[PDB]
């Protein structure tokens, strides 16, 4: 949730609510979908609140979530036009049978136009 | 960051052809310590978000068919389908989460021949 | 006959050190005394803003140091014309610790408003069913008695029962619990102890989620996991260790929270009304590690390791050492009395704001014996076998190359100076080498050499002999 | 541990104990020893001046300074000491007054 | 530069301050370490405070400020990977080290 | 000096016991006992005055 | 900023100890008897712009 038109410069703040599962229990993830169709990691936190940014986003997004209310946040800042595209909150899963790392659940997306 | 590399761009097969897709890292994948590959594959079909099929480089996730199959170790990965169906349609990412940034390949986009 | 034999054997690995010769230079450091002031239960936060004000930093969680140590290889010495970098390469190896813990006895106490307590069930006074509702009491608790002490050169391996197989691929319902597996994976800074109700994850394995004191309510718990280490035919994940601990049943007591579990009824001949009816079962023992005592210190006393006890003698690689302590004795709390203002004519428990603290002292000091490597070209053939990256990162060989290639032009900033052109704003990302968070320890200007000087110097020159000794103690008589 | 006095760089009012510093000091006759809240001042740390002994609210509390000392070589302040010290967990209490800390409410 | 105590003595009227750098005697049993220093911060994030800490430093030879150039990373044995030293070793005339040839170019 | 302060000491410190020679000449002393009675809770003064009488 | 070359450009060149800087072989260094300092034997001034005033 939290898309929509916003013009180059501005800030924008995207959040993501769980329900059917144990959100406490799963590391949560931001991957977006630009134009061109291949997916880009946008942004991790870890369950113990270690935040991972690559180097196009680190410095004006900020990731962030609310352990009581279960909702994830995606706080973006200075946005440019190349960040345009379809935000997705997704699941992350630790298989320790494999000692492995999965996305398994993600939204319907959620589109931010830089303009 | 690792660059994964995916090859053909695209293919298209008729229904019960095998197929087979490259998935190619810039770096290992391949953690000396413990010989464990950290390599996922998932689905995307059209107007869809995408579908994980494979994760630690070939355990398949419960209920991928078991046509999908995943191989491959160190740089050099593949997808195999053993008899495509029509349903099959969709583009097939790889991703990497060996090392931070958590990276995805371009895609192989897989379309059906028909009379 | 199978045969099989395994056939017979195929590989086998040889001893990591058995030609690296030691030398008589030593080199000497030092810490200045790390400090932090944490709060045990809880980081005591901001209160509009997520940034901490009192951090969570405690003896209680795992204290992982990383410590970075000089290269060797170039390095100040006073008479080197032997070397030749092909046939020989040098490495430190470390021949002492002594850690310095400088605070006062106290442990860590921690507690929960609301820990989950029914009934009394050491002598017991009452009876009780199946759990009413709300069942949660203000009870405080001491964690048991835990001291050890890990080195490592890469970080170690724990365990702890993780999240395990799903609802699905079992028959174990959700109020159940999905099964606890044992997950394992490395131990990292701020991670959290064994609890004494076995070392696992407490965040989705607590749907209370308010069972335990605070700050086990969220994060994992890890015991090491010694036997993987240990059977390890390389032995870098430790190569020494110690400990002393012990537990002990302060009272048992019974949790609140209704009977999930399967009791067959079938197995007791039935009471009459409330003796036919079924208590909770949901026991649960309190530890306690109290009695501290200072003879019980594994600490504050050298451990020269001349040799280690691993299968690695302690010779470092990629110049880096771990060194994981848990320290429940001396994690100490701190009393006082503060107004929030003066308003006063008596004590008034409004206006008295008490408020803990807690205080960690950490030292290490170092002594440090160079050591050589005796390299040739079948022995290197062997060194890359068993591991690439150790030549690699050396690089007095071999190559990876030089560089070269260019240095420029050129980087960054551009501009610089004056300039502040244009400011310039980034320009990511140059260049880490973290996956994991550690309490940085720099010794690469802590170097020293004297063993005449600094007191645990002194101990390893007297234990060696001439020059130099009386330069004491020896005793500390009586 | 002296008082480092509330600092307003990062907040600490009264009403919540200050950033607390090593404040070192010799070694004088009439000085108590640690009591297991740690050693450290009570003239100063306590405003309501009571909740502690009449004895030790009055004193400075100290842990000896071993590590200094022993890192002198010639060992002039001292070249001999020697311990032997114990405490048992007599019962979890809580103080008068009220919470002056920060609890996540979550 | 040879450790005599005349040519010592004459740097100390030209300058004292190389000589106090390397440093020569006590140090009575030893005065600013060992001691044995120093406490303690190694700062968190409250940390200890207060701080304010110490003072800024100009530089002995700086007065106005200049284009640093920081050099204390970068040397290297061999002079052939630079033509700067390369030509410092033609020039030298070990050994012998050519120095030219013809052509050039032509 | 000069050289220097002295060189060398320091590093490396001269222990006294080196060149301080013992002699087999001992004496012997002691205290007559010491005994102080107080009062460990406060000092007992008197409260019209500012004077220790305990 | 202002920056011509019709301004000072004065540069502060920093250097190590040689004792303090290690080396992988050192015996022509000794501190009970030497210390050492650097000797600038050779300096190239390197331009690279186009003409122009």
């Amino acid at each position: 949730s939290g898309g929509g038109l916003v013009k180059p410069g501005g800030s924008l703040k995207l959040s993501c609510e769980a329900s059917g599962f144990t959100f406490s229990s799963y590391a949560m993830s931001w991957v977006r979908q630009t134009p061109e169709k291949r997916l880009e990691w946008v942004a991790s936190i870890s369950s113990g609140g270690n935040t991972h940014y690559p180097d196009s986003v680190k410095g004006r997004f900020t990731i962030s979530r609310d352990n009581a209310r279960n909702i994830l946040y995606l706080q973006m800042s200075s946005l440019r036009s190349e960040d345009t595209a379809m935000y997705y909150c997704a699941r992350g899963l630790y298989y320790g049978y494999d000692e492995g790392s999965d996305f398994d659940y993600w939204g319907q997306g959620t589109t931010l136009t830089v303009s | 960051d690792i660059v994964m590399s995916q090859s053909p761009s695209s293919l298209a097969v008729s229904v019960g052809e095998k197929v087979t897709m490259s998935c190619k890292s810039s770096q290992s994948l391949l953690y000396s310590n413990t010989q464990k590959n950290y390599l996922a594959w998932y689905q995307q079909k059209p107007g869809q978000s995408p579908k994980l099929l494979i994760y630690w480089a070939s355990t398949r996730e419960s209920g991928v068919p078991d046509r999908f199959t995943g191989s491959g170790s160190g740089t050099d990965f593949t997808l195999t389908i053993s008899s495509v169906k029509a349903e099959d349609l969709a583009v097939y990412y790889c991703q990497q989460y060996y090392s931070y940034p958590l990276t995805f390949g371009a895609g192989t986009k897989l379309e059906l021949k028909r009379a | 006959a199978t045969v099989y034999l395994p056939p017979v054997p195929v590989s086998k690995v040889v001893s990591t050190d058995e030609y690296v010769a030691r030398t008589n230079i030593y080199y000497h450091a030092g810490t200045s005394r790390l400090l932090a002031v944490g709060h045990p239960y809880f980081p005591i936060k901001k209160p509009n803003n997520n940034k901490i004000l009192v951090p969570k930093v405690s003896g209680l969680q795992y204290r992982v140091f990383r410590i970075h140590l000089p290269d060797p290889n170039k390095f100040g010495f006073p008479d080197t014309s032997f070397y030749n970098p092909d046939t020989q390469r040098l490495v430190w190896a470390c021949v002492g610790v002594e850690v310095g813990r400088g605070q006062p006895l106290g442990v860590g106490i921690s507690g929960h408003p609301l820990l989950n307590k029914l009934d009394d069930t050491e002598n017991a006074s009452a009876y009780a069913a199946n759990a009413g509702v709300d069942n949660r009491e203000c009870i405080s608790m001491d964690y048991k008695q835990t001291q050890l002490c890990l080195i490592g050169c890469k970080p170690p391996i724990g365990e702890h029962w993780g999240k395990g197989s799903p609802c699905t691929q079992v028959a174990v319902q959700p109020g159940d619990c999905p099964p606890l597996e044992l997950i394992n994976t490395v131990i990292q800074d701020g991670d959290m102890v064994d609890t004494g109700f076995g070392a696992m994850d407490f965040t989705t394995l607590q749907a209370n989620k308010s069972e335990v004191p605070l700050d086990i309510c969220t994060s994992i718990c890890k015991y090491p996991d010694y036997i993987k280490m240990v059977s390890e035919p390389y032995g870098d994940s430790l190569f020494f260790y110690l400990r002393r601990e012990q537990m002990f049943v302060r009272h048992l007591f019974n949790r609140a929270g209704t009977v999930g579990e399967n009791v067959p009824d079938d197995l007791y001949i039935k009471g009459s009304g409330s003796t036919a009816n079924l208590a909770s079962s949901n026991y649960f023992p309190t530890p306690s590690g109290s009695m501290v005592t200072s003879d019980a210190q594994i600490f504050n006393k050298p451990y020269w390791l001349q040799r280690a006890q691993g299968h690695n003698n302690g010779i470092c690689w990629g110049n880096q050492l771990f060194v994981t302590v848990v320290d429940t004795t001396r994690s100490t709390n701190m009393s006082l009395c503060a107004a929030i203002s003066t308003s006063e004519t008596t004590y008034k428990n409004t206006n008295f704001k008490e408020y803990l603290r807690h205080g960690e002292e950490y030292d290490l000091q170092f002594i440090f014996q160079l050591c050589k490597i005796t390299l040739t070209a079948d022995v290197m053939t062997y060194i890359h076998s068993m591991n690439s990256t150790i030549l690699e990162d050396w690089n007095f060989g071999l190559q990876p190359p030089p560089g070269g290639t260019l240095e420029d032009t050129y980087r960054f900033v551009t501009s610089q100076a004056i300039a502040c052109q244009k400011h310039t704003p980034p320009a990511p990302k140059e260049d880490p080498l973290k996956k994991y968070t550690f309490w940085e320890v720099n010794l690469k200007e802590k170097f020293s050499a004297d063993l005449d000087q600094f007191p645990l110097g002194r101990k390893f020159l007297l234990q060696l002999g001439l020059k130099a000794k009386p330069k004491f103690t020896l005793g500390k008589r009586k």
